[PDB]
DNA sequence: CAGAAATTGGCACGAAAATTGCAATAAATACAACGAACAAAAATGGAGG
DNA sequence: CCTCCATTTTTGTTCGTTGTATTTATTGCAATTTTCGTGCCAATTTCTG
């Protein structure tokens, strides 16, 4: 018996679908950031220049409401010669000012910097925040508050309190207009534990309404119906094969994945490894861990001083849970990651931990202390 | 002048459309009587 | 429904074409108050990232 | 709370359409000027729903805002609902009173045999309405009033004229809403819809649009005045079955 | 329910319907008959341009109405360029011209 | 309460409503004879007469 | 199971209750309808019917 | 170009005067045309893009 | 059987209309109220009647 | 965009609309030149010095007997191709004259209105700059994408519409047909595409107006694009004639 | 000119031509920056063409005698 | 504050692996219910010479 | 016995007013591009003198 819901989301639709002709697709329109910024151009007392400054301006500004060309691309993508820089400057700073505040910034700094100047002037910790935005804003960014302290010439009440209005600002201003709604993916393969050992079945929300129009033509779609069981056929025999090479990823996560190829999975199943390439592409299995590609479980390898082969994800997941745990006081080289993954039998090189270290996004040992 | 007129003769005319259903001679009154 | 003091007459044509006249009285003890009631879901999902 | 002045400050001269589906006739967009009332129900003014063909019992319309001052003046003077009195079908008016109206004006210009202050004599209407609001005359009462009256010259010009009147109360109360230009003779006796309705047209046919208008108006708040002072009910004792009706279902 | 702007629909750029949408009035042809009938001919105008699919006339008359001048600048609707398109895609050589 | 048009029952002939009015004053002014018995404690003979 | 779920769940004749009160649930249990899969259509159904 | 002029030019209204009709040439269709369709295959759902 | 094949296609039978006028290489003048009532112009009717006369004087 | 077709196939609109332009045009009755069109029967282009006419109609077996016995000295073919040949090839000025003859020179009633029809319809094809082989398709127009979008669906997924549909099933049909004849299959199987390839181009360009109508997966009709022009629903009466408005509200 | 528009028609004639005169006259008042030539008492510039148009002040005739003169005086 | 170690990462190297166009690809029992007016064109019967 | 006219049969077009959706089919090569680990050196920062 398949697993029937214990709970779940009542239909919206509370309708007797009595009419039986319904028209045609059409949608509708979305207002993003760059429509309410143009929505605010037009109404707005600009000159025939500016408001083509001020349209080649906002098709520059990006989701996060960032400006992504410097303002000499802007001015040669103007197109006339009589044009000098400052009045893009004036424009753009005109720009900046719509709502919300701080839109179409160069950085961060231009940004803060923008929308504390339109704070009135009784806010009481102003002056030191502008201070501190405006010339040292890396020493707050190293959490250092000591050196930042000798230079600013402060005491620690007003550091702290600079430090919390400072962020109580927006960093990324643009992201206030929501036009999105979070899409999400539907799993086609479920893998299950039965009998202690996983095995995996389609997922049942396709169409299998086997069905022929006979009251009148129908032996073109006769092929397709046994094309659409070969596709079938194929995910499954595909995704079979590989959670079974990969029983002891789903038992103890990570750091136990094998380093498998197409051309194992094509020996096996007995298809090209074109083939294997195009069904393992986007199409995704669901777990009680999570949902994962097909593609993920494949993955290079190193030389294994024990005579074995390691998985470059197995070795990832143990430089993460070495750096999890590292010295707060003082943090991990890769130098001595690389030493103690020697010791596991691990040979890997040290540029290739470093490698490792950016892809998995974790800053340098200086920076973790 | 410039007066729509064919849609106001329809208008009036399809309007009241909706109460619309789906040996001898005596005379009446003295007078003389013409023939033609 | 509720019972209701009813009169028959003309009122300045406040009950002009089947128009109806209603006193304070009737509101000030909520005769006609309705109770109406919604719900609303969140969901949270999994997805790829 | 300024949003709010602003808001009667933009509305003030600026009319707006109103329309009600099934579209028949062109009677059914009119123009109306807003006036800012609170509730959530539009209010409609009882002359002209036969227009609409409409009645208050779950109806609904759709209001519309011209933009331009084109569409502003053409609202103005194409359509606004003081430039459709009559009918373009036939030449009648459209804007005509009924039910409670009718019921009221007809009440008043009644006569009754042996009603109180019956046999005065009247300096005008005034005196006969300063009498019935005192209790010391029924509106019923058959009197006699001195009435003047204008009529148009040759030449266009008003000429008046005072005699005594044989009338009643409530007749000579409701000849002070008369405009000057018409005979006495048009409210002396009981009123119904098709006499009012000719009472609006020969108003409009001897003295214009502009004068018509105001009548409409006055006439519909004097008839839902008396009406609602009249009292009229109905009962299970009204509806009177005559007493031949059982032996003539034996003959039949 | 009441709308002053809101979303259209795409492929006819004209107001979407009911309340939950936010939408529009219809005006059917019944009501341009009303309008025919009356000799209301700039109403007309503003009603089948710019209050319903003439994209340009729509952005210009909100800027001219904040801006406190009432007057529009009519253009031709997108309903028609559609037309034209589902014509033209009959092979059938439908133009204007002059 | 309510203020009703008398306009409104000759001519859609539900003659129903008028009836039914009637039937409900007598019906309220039985309870009002029940309940002014009531106020006043009277005995239950009286009450169970009435 | 496929189509016993689909009978009771996007039939034309199995429809959401109605249930503003007691007699209107009632009243939708007791109904007889000459429309449905083997029935009439609102259209070509005829005026003697 | 000119980004003033270019701007101004796609809100330009077609001045007409008459709709003409008539059939079409296999020449006229190719003149519409801006390219030939070859395969039908509309949405690539490997990468999310035509 | 009129003069206009948008006044007469947008009334009934479209692809007989279309069909015969294709057929014929008709033009239109866009004189009627339903012609420009298509293409979003004023009627040459009521306010509108002096504007049009303005055009056929310079056509 | 636009489609190549392999093979010339007739519009349906200028065949299958009473009365028949391509018939009329060729003083052919209708059923004839569906027989030739969709592949049942012969028809002779030309004459030469054998026993047969312009537009006899031989089957599959007099068509062999011919073949047997005439040899190579004559020329019959079936399909939009040997349509296309016979409007190619006629002249119209020639024929308005005969025609013209003939109508002045006998005397009758049906005959006279029919020889005026065929008049009427010779002038006007001579008076517009239209070329009857135009009537018979070779290129085939392809609508904008952003007029027939696809249906989203949940998780990130489209579904195809109809003209969608319509147009891959005629692009399949075209690309089966032409990979066909560039391998040199046998006729028999070359004259079944093209009559499936026709079927298609009918049913894209009015779908159910012949045979019958193709359904989708909900068992209904897929819409053509006669029916996006025309109907209730259709662009004149939907989107021309009344639309949705800004600045509206409505209310009881 | 509030409630009903009888004398301005009666002065213009024609109830089509009076909407046009009146609608170039209020759009004179409303962006041209004209002055209004009887007291504006809180009212519309569609409004104060009417009531300048009741008192015979405003016509066709006036407006395009005045346009020239304006032309040529600029000139 | 100066003098080099320890650290990190941009750039590059061969080599394995993942990703593309482009011709070749089959056909097995059930499928539905009910409309009326009106006009134009076609198929056939029948009669004047 | 032929044409031609009238008559019955066939086919086509029209009919008051809102509702919420489910699509992709593969499969075997030869070429191409992408990505892998790891070296090299140069700039960084870090500790000691
Ligand atoms: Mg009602």
């Amino acid at each position: 018996w398949d697993t029937i819901y214990t709970a779940g989301t009542p239909s919206g639709t509370s309708g007797d679908y009595i009419d039986d002709e319904l028209p045609v697709y059409q949608g509708e329109t979305t207002q993003t950031l760059q429509d309410y910024l143009m929505w605010q151009v037009e109404l707005t007392p600009f000159s025939d220049t500016d408001r083509a400054i001020a349209t080649s301006i906002v098709d520059a500004v990006d989701e996060t409401g960032y400006l992504t060309v410097p303002l000499e691309d802007i001015l040669e993508s103007i197109g006339d010669e009589e044009i000098d820089i400052d009045e893009v400057e004036a424009v753009l700073k005109r720009i900046q000012r719509f709502d919300p505040v701080g839109v179409a910034a160069k950085d961060l700094r231009d940004c803060l910097l923008i929308q504390l100047s339109q704070f009135d002037k009784t806010t009481p910790w102003l002056e030191e925040a502008r201070l501190i935005i405006s010339d040292h804003l890396d020493l707050l960014a190293n959490h250092d508050f000591r050196t930042l302290m000798r230079v600013t010439r402060l005491k620690e009440d007003v550091l702290k309190e600079a430090v919390n209005l400072i962020q109580s600002l927006d960093p990324r201003p643009g992201q206030s207009i929501q036009t999105g709604e979070p899409e999400y993916v539907i799993p086609d393969v479920l893998v299950r534990k039965h009998n202690g050992h996983w095995t995996v079945e389609l997922n049942s929300d396709s169409i299998p309404r086997l069905q022929i129009n006979q009251h009148y033509n129908l032996q073109d779609a006769k092929w397709l119906i046994k094309s659409l069981e070969s596709r079938n056929d194929t995910l499954l025999r595909v995704s079979r094969c590989i959670v079974e090479q990969q029983q002891a990823f789903f038992e103890q996560g990570e750091e136990y994945m094998k380093p498998m190829v197409l051309a194992d999975i094509a020996q096996a199943v007995e298809m090209h490894e074109s083939t294997i390439s195009r069904v393992t592409t986007q199409k995704y299995l669901h777990s009680p861990r999570g949902i994962f590609e097909l593609k993920y479980f494949f993955s290079s390898h190193v030389n294994t001083e024990g005579g074995g082969e390691a998985s470059s994800t197995a070795i990832r997941a143990l430089v993460k849970k070495l750096i999890a745990a590292e010295n707060p006081a003082k943090p991990l080289s890769d130098s001595k990651l690389t030493s103690l993954l020697s010791e596991q039998g691990i040979m890997v090189a040290r540029r290739t931990v470093a490698k490792y270290r950016e892809s998995l996004s974790i800053p340098p040992s200086n920076q973790r202390k | 002048k410039g007066e729509a007129i064919g849609v106001i003769a329809a208008q009036s005319i399809g309007e009241p459309g909706t109460q619309l259903t789906m040996s001898s001679i005596q005379v009446k009154n003295k007078g003389s009587i013409k023939l033609s | 429904g509720q019972n209701m003091r009813v009169a028959f007459m003309p009122w300045n044509g406040y009950n002009f074409e089947d128009s109806i006249l209603v006193s304070e009285r009737v509101v000030q003890e909520d005769r006609f108050t309705t109770i109406h009631i919604q719900e609303l879901a969140c969901v949270s999902r999994d997805t790829k990232l | 709370a300024v949003v709010w002045d602003i808001l009667d400050e933009v509305i003030r001269e600026h009319p707006v359409l109103l329309n009600r589906a099934p579209t028949l006739h062109r009677l059914g967009i009119q123009a109306f000027e807003p006036v800012l009332i609170e509730g959530k129900a539009i209010q409609l003014h009882p002359l002209v729903c036969a227009a609409y063909n409409a009645d208050f019992d779950g109806d609904q319309m759709a209001v519309h805002v011209p933009l331009t001052l084109e569409a502003q003046l053409e609202a103005r003077a194409l359509m606004m609902s003081t430039n459709n009195i009559l009918s373009p079908a036939n030449g009648e008016p459209i804007i005509v009173p009924s039910q409670d109206v009718v019921l009221g004006l007809y009440y008043m210009t009644r006569d009754c045999v042996n009603a109180k202050g019956e046999g005065m004599v009247l300096t005008g209407p005034k005196e006969a309405e300063r009498l019935y609001r005192s209790g010391l005359a029924s509106l019923h009462a058959r009197v006699k009033v001195r009435i003047t009256e204008y009529e148009k010259d040759a030449n266009g010009e008003l000429v008046a004229k005072t005699s005594l009147k044989d009338t009643t109360v409530g007749r000579a109360i409701l000849w002070m809403i008369v405009p000057k230009g018409l005979p006495y003779s048009i409210v002396n006796q009981a009123l119904g819809k098709k006499a009012i309705s000719k009472m609006l047209n020969t108003c409009y046919r001897i003295l214009g649009l502009k004068p018509t208008v105001i009548f409409a108006d006055q006439i519909m708040y004097t008839g839902f005045a008396y009406a609602a002072r009249s009292g009229a009910s109905v009962g299970i004792d009204d509806m009177v079955i005559p007493e031949k009706k059982h032996e003539i279902i034996s003959e039949a | 329910h009441a709308r002053s702007t809101g979303s259209y629909s795409l492929v006819t750029q004209q107001p979407l319907g009911g309340k939950a949408q936010f939408g529009g009035q219809r005006f059917g042809e019944m009501e341009v008959w009303a309008l025919e009938a009356y000799g209301a001919a700039y109403t007309l105008q503003e009603m089948l341009t710019v209050k319903s699919d003439d994209v340009n006339g729509r952005t210009k008359m909100y800027k001219n109405i904040v801006d406190g001048n009432h007057q529009m600048e009519p253009g031709m609707p997108e309903s028609f360029n559609v037309l034209l398109k589902e014509i033209r895609s009959l092979g059938i050589n439908i133009e204007l011209e002059d | 309460d309510i203020v009703l048009n008398p306009l409104g029952v000759p001519s859609r002939m539900n003659i129903g409503q008028i009836l039914e009015t009637h039937l409900g004053m007598a019906a309220k002014g039985i309870g009002d004879k029940i309940n002014a018995m009531l106020k006043q404690q009277q005995e239950v003979a009286k009450l169970r007469e009435f | 199971s496929a189509a016993v779920k689909e009978f009771f769940g996007s039939s034309q004749l199995s429809q959401f209750m109605d249930q503003n009160n007691p007699l209107s649930e009632i009243t939708h249990k007791r109904r007889i309808s000459a429309l449905g899969p083997g029935g009439l259509t609102r259209e070509r159904a005829g005026f003697e019917v | 170009k000119d980004l003033l002029k270019f701007l101004k030019a796609q809100t330009k209204t077609e001045e007409f005067d008459a709709i003409k009709i008539a059939l079409a040439s296999p020449d006229m269709i190719r003149s519409w045309s801006f390219g030939e369709v070859k395969k039908p295959e509309t949405i690539n759902y490997r990468t999310f893009k035509p | 059987a009129t003069e206009s094949f948008i006044s007469a296609a947008s009334f009934q039978e479209t692809t007989r209309v279309l069909t015969e006028a294709a057929v014929a290489g008709k033009r239109d003048e866009l004189r009627g109220l339903k012609e420009n009532v298509i293409v979003g112009r004023l009627i040459p009717a009521g306010t509108g009647y002096a504007y049009h006369q303005d055009r056929m004087r310079r056509r | 965009g636009h489609i190549e077709l392999a093979s010339p196939t007739a519009h349906i609109w200028f065949l299958k609309s009473l009365p028949s332009r391509i018939g009329l045009l060729l003083d052919m009755p209708l059923r004839d030149i569906e027989r030739v069109l969709y592949f049942e029967s012969y028809v002779v282009i030309e004459g030469g010095m054998t026993n047969l006419e312009r537009q006899q109609i031989l089957t599959e077996e007099q068509y062999l007997d011919a073949l047997e016995e005439f040899g190579d000295e004559f020329d019959a073919k079936m399909g939009a191709e040997a349509i296309q040949a016979l409007l190619k090839s006629m002249d119209l000025e020639q024929e308005c004259e005969q025609l013209r003859e003939e109508l002045n020179e006998t005397n009758s009633e049906t005959k006279r209105k029919k020889l005026t029809k065929r008049i009427k319809l010779l002038e006007a094809f001579v008076q517009s700059g239209n070329k009857p082989e135009w009537m018979i398709l070779t290129v085939l127009p392809v609508l904008p994408p952003d007029l027939r979008p696809l249906v989203p669906l949940d998780g990130g997924r489209f579904a195809t519409s109809d003209l969608n549909d319509l147009y891959r099933r005629v692009i399949n049909r075209n690309n089966r047909l032409k990979r066909l004849l560039d391998l040199a299959a046998p006729d028999i199987i070359v004259r079944n595409e093209k009559r499936m390839l026709q079927e298609a181009v009918d049913a894209l360009l009015d779908n159910g107006r012949r045979g019958r109508a193709i359904t989708g997966s909900n068992k209904r009709p897929l819409k053509s694009l006669a029916d996006m022009i025309k109907g209730k629903q259709g662009r004149f009466r939907q989107n021309l004639l009344g639309k949705r408005v800004d600045y509206s509200g409505r209310s009881v | 000119a509030r409630v009903t528009v009888q004398d301005a028609v009666e002065k213009i004639g024609n109830r089509f031509d009076l909407v046009l005169v009146a609608a170039r006259r209020a759009r004179q008042m409303q962006v041209g920056g004209k002055d209004p030539l009887v007291p504006e008492e809180n009212d519309k510039t569609t409004v104060i063409a009417l009531r300048e148009i009741e008192e015979g002040l405003i016509n066709n005739q006036i407006l395009d005698v005045r346009e020239r003169q304006e032309q040529q005086e600029q000139e």
